[PDB]
């Protein structure tokens, strides 16, 4: 139709300008902060995807939960993901805030971030390469992409 | 604080705002452990509200003591001029 | 009289009767005072210039400096107030009654 | 006349822009968000070094209210009595700056 | 038998700093209450200490409840010094557990488990 048309295009521009103007709020928990600091390094360089380093948590547009999430911090780190404006993201960097990693068996240690907050990137690796840090984060902008909000709005 | 009865009216207030205290059973002589049936931690929230009451701090030393509402109206009237 | 200087002297009576009537605050009162400064200056420049009196001309602006100066100092007393009792409350002013 | 369109037409971009960065996002039904930083529930402690810094800041743009004629009295007749006067203020506001330096108060705070 | 005090001699001290321990926590709960700003009233944060001391009333010995005496008042000092959250306030309070079967058929019900 002409409408249908209209919220298409409108949903290619606001996620053309979501997912290429990303600003990552990067929990330094461990030793995946160290990977994150070599991906905004001039190597990998996030700064020019768009991906600012090191944004303020309260206009960031994704949460990076790069370490071991602890039984002492997950309030903090929900906390910090309830104060963040949609639409917030996140991604899982490393296994210990997959699903435990090396400390899945640990008395104080959150099994996941997934228990803790919504997770939409599971970055693989101990810790996973500052490429591969790299290639979810352009995941997340694909999967922006092939967002639909506009559309559904329209069809709902 | 001025006279023995208005002390003593203020004790049997207090004493009958609290919850797990009768007030029919609630008298001027009536112990606390083995005729109201009440905890230590029972009389021990009773001396925090006379506390609360009457306006200043009593030592545990003294607040042991005090298995009645005579001698808790005694207690204040030692500690008063009345 | 005349008409804009009416206007500026109704200023300068309605920030005066804000500055009779107390509700809560010091700082109000040094508002409406200085309400009364800036009502003082834009009469006096309104004068200074339909006369075109040239030599007054640094009147307004000496009728600033000291007066504003003067709500420096009064500032500074309304903190040591509020140094003493937590707020700037007027009604904290009263251990004078005696 | 043109400086009072100029302002008009400042304020009035001025608040299209607010206007529309607030009724733009709202445009969407996001969520309905719950559950409201260094302090929790203390009060404000006064600082007496800012409020010193406060009265010196006007204290001093008084007296450089009263030295901002001196790019005209260059131009008067009297040069020496105007000279004598512009050294005097400057001189002034030194002088009130080497007090707030020697009873301590440009300090925490130089 | 002959073994070295923490704080108490005897029972009496020890109850003397188990009731002054008391008297900290019934005057904290309304400050805890309202700065967390927590969903429970004040009596029921009251009923939750009067649980939490009766629970280890049976403890003769005095060196135990010193050592109680002393967990009790570092809960205290992370209650007053806003150290906990609110979920390390509300974990005192098992809201999202489901209750457990406490009579046998239930639990016969339900699992293997006494
Ligand atoms: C010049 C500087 C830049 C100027 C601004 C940029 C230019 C473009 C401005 C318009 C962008 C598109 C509209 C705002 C973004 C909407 C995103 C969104 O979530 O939409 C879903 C929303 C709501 O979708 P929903 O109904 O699915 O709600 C989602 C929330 N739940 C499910 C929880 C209820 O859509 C709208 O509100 C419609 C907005 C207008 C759609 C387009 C109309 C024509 C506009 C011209
Ligand atoms: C301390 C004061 C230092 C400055 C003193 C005045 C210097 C000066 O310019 O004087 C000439 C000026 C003016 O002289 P003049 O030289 O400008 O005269 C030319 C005539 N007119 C002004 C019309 C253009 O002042 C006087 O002669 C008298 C005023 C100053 C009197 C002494 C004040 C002392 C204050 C102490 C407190
Ligand atoms: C908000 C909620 C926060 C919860 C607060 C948690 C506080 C936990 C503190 C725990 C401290 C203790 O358990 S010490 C209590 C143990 N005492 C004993 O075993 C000695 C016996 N004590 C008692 O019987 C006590 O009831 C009395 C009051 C001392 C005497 O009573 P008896 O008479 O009958
Ligand atoms: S997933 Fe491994 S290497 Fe990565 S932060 Fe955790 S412990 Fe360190």
């Amino acid at each position: 139709s002409r409408g249908e048309y209209v919220v298409a295009k409108l949903d290619d521009l606001i996620n053309w300008a979501r997912r290429s103007s990303l600003w990552p709020m990067t929990f330094g928990l461990a030793c995946c902060a160290v990977e994150m600091m070599h991906m905004a390094a001039p190597r990998y360089d996030m700064d020019r995807f768009g991906v600012v380093f090191r944004a303020s948590p309260r206009q960031s547009d994704v949460m990076i939960v790069a370490g071991t999430l602890t039984n002492k911090m997950a309030p903090a780190l929900r906390k910090v993901y309830d104060q963040m404006p949609e639409p917030r993201y996140v991604v899982s960097m490393g296994s210990c805030a997959n699903g435990g990693g090396y400390y899945h068996y640990s008395y104080s240690v959150v099994r996941g971030c997934d228990r803790i907050v919504p997770v939409d990137i599971y970055v693989p690796g101990c810790p996973p390469t500052a490429e591969a840090l790299l290639y979810g984060i352009l995941q997340l902008q694909k999967k922006i992409k092939r967002e639909k909000r506009l559309r559904i709005w329209y069809r709902r | 604080p001025l006279t023995l009865e208005g002390i003593k009216d203020r004790v049997l207030y207090v004493l009958k705002l609290y919850d797990k205290i009768d007030p029919e059973k609630l008298s001027v002589n009536s112990h606390f452990m083995k005729d109201l049936g009440l905890d230590s931690l029972d009389q021990v929230e009773i001396i925090m509200a006379m506390e609360d009451e009457f306006g200043f701090e009593i030592p545990d030393i003294d607040a042991e003591k005090l298995m009645c509402p005579q001698e808790i109206v005694d207690y204040i009237a030692d500690k008063k001029d009345v | 009289m005349s008409l804009v200087y009416m206007n500026i002297m109704m200023a300068f009576t309605v920030s005066l009767t804000g500055l009779l009537m107390y509700r809560s605050h010091l700082m109000s009162s040094l508002l409406c005072l200085e309400g009364m400064m800036l009502s003082l200056f834009i009469l006096a420049t309104l004068m200074i210039l339909n006369s075109h009196f040239t030599l007054a001309s640094m009147m307004p602006i000496i009728l600033l400096v000291f007066a504003a100066c003067e709500a420096a100092l009064g500032l500074s007393l309304l903190v040591m107030v509020s140094n003493t009792y937590g707020t700037d409350y007027v009604q904290n002013l009263n251990l004078l009654q005696c | 006349m043109n400086l009072m369109i100029t302002l008009l037409t400042n304020f009035t971009l001025a608040t299209l822009l607010v206007t529309i960065a607030f009724w733009l996002p709202q445009l969407n039904v996001y969520s309905e968000k719950t559950s409201p930083d260094p302090m929790g529930s203390a009060r404000l402690p006064f600082s007496m070094k800012f409020f010193l810094v406060a009265i010196t800041f006007l204290l001093f743009d008084l007296e450089i209210a009263l030295l901002l004629p001196l790019p005209w009295a260059s131009q008067t007749t009297n040069l020496n009595t105007m000279l004598t006067m512009a050294l005097l203020l400057i001189f002034l506001l030194a002088v009130s700056l080497a007090y707030e330096w020697t009873q301590k108060g440009l300090e925490w705070t130089e | 038998t002959s073994v070295k005090p923490i704080f108490s001699r005897d029972m009496n001290e020890a109850k003397r700093r188990v009731r002054e321990l008391y008297r900290a926590w019934y005057r904290e709960v309304p400050n805890t209450v309202h700065l967390f700003q927590l969903d429970i009233s004040v009596k029921q944060g009251r009923d939750k200490v009067r649980e939490m001391f009766k629970k280890n009333a049976h403890v003769t010995d005095p060196r135990v409840v010193d050592l109680l005496v002393i967990k009790g008042k570092m809960e205290l000092e992370e209650t007053i010094n806003v150290w906990k959250q609110r979920t390390h306030v509300m974990r005192f309070f098992h809201e999202t557990e489901a209750p457990r079967p406490k009579d046998f058929l239930s639990k016969f019900y339900v699992g293997h488990d006494p």
